[PDB]
């Protein structure tokens, strides 16, 4: 369903300061947040927000693509899928070390030439969705 | 046990070291469809759907309950007026299945728009193993 962000922790939770929270009737421990976030959303958000602080740490993005088993004549964006994807091919170990060493080499490739820098690579497509998304969805 | 690795189903009678420990009271006989009562199910189910077409279909699709392994993304439901046929071969197939090969469940699995985090949701861990679901009747 199309939800909203409240922004609720979101500041918190961007910044790289450790920081915990009450657990199951137990001890708080702070902890240094170092996980990539991303999301797959079928639906829209709502953001409410101005300050600089947000709207600089987002990026957005549109997929142009269309999964279906039937794809329309000359449609590159709906073209055909394998649901043997989704079901199967996860049990095989071949499949999954390919991945790896895939994962592995690019980001050997990231270090060697970004300096293992993340914002040292900017995308033509990248931050065009955002500009739109930011220039959009304000009330 | 019974294994069903090959065509046909395997009953093995003596020692082994596969590590089996779940199981069902039923004891294993052949397909003899000569049987009184077996002519006496096949004969209600007919009754319970005419068509043989449908009755094909639905008897495959109660034929891979037996399986633990993964299983297609397939969801069924099966309605009618009332005073029909459900609930009948429904509680069968649950107790030929048995309590470690199945289990009941309530809608509110599906009614519910979303658990909080705090609420311990313990029919999300329901048929662990169990390769068969059903839902009774509601009001």
């Amino acid at each position: 369903k199309s939800e909203v962000l409240n922004t609720s922790r979101l500041k918190e939770m961007v910044n790289p300061g450790d920081v915990t929270a009450r657990e199951l009737n137990q001890k708080q421990e702070s902890f240094q947040m170092t996980a990539t976030m991303v999301a797959a959303s079928n639906y829209n958000f709502i953001i409410d927000t101005t300050d600089h602080g947000t709207w600089r740490r987002l990026r957005h993005y549109r997929s142009k693509v269309k999964f279906c088993h039937n794809p329309d004549p000359s449609n590159p964006y709906e073209k055909k899928e394998d649901p043997r994807f989704i079901h199967e091919y996860i049990m095989d170990p071949d499949c999954q070390n390919a991945f790896f060493s895939i994962l592995v080499y690019f980001w050997e490739k990231l270090q060697k030439e970004y300096n293992g820098q993340i914002k040292k690579v900017f995308c033509p497509t990248i931050e065009s969705e955002t500009e739109a998304y930011r220039k959009s969805q304000d009330t | 046990v019974l294994s069903i690795e090959t065509i046909p189903a395997k009953l093995i009678n003596h020692f082994h070291e596969h590590p089996i420990h779940q199981y069902t009271h039923i004891c294993y006989v052949p397909f003899n469809p000569e049987n009184p009562w077996t002519k006496l199910l096949l004969n209600a189910l007919q009754d319970i759907i005419p068509e043989l077409d449908a009755r094909l279909w639905i008897m495959f699709y109660l034929s891979t309950a037996i399986f633990r392994g993964l299983k297609e993304a397939l969801m069924l439901l099966w309605l009618g007026g009332g005073c029909n046929g459900k609930t009948f071969l429904m509680r069968l197939v649950a107790m030929v299945l048995g309590d470690h090969y199945a289990s009941k469940l309530n809608i509110s699995l599906l009614t519910s728009c979303r658990e909080t985090a705090e609420k311990p949701n313990s029919a999300f861990m329901r048929l662990k193993g169990r390769g068969y679901g059903y839902f009774e009747e509601t009001n």
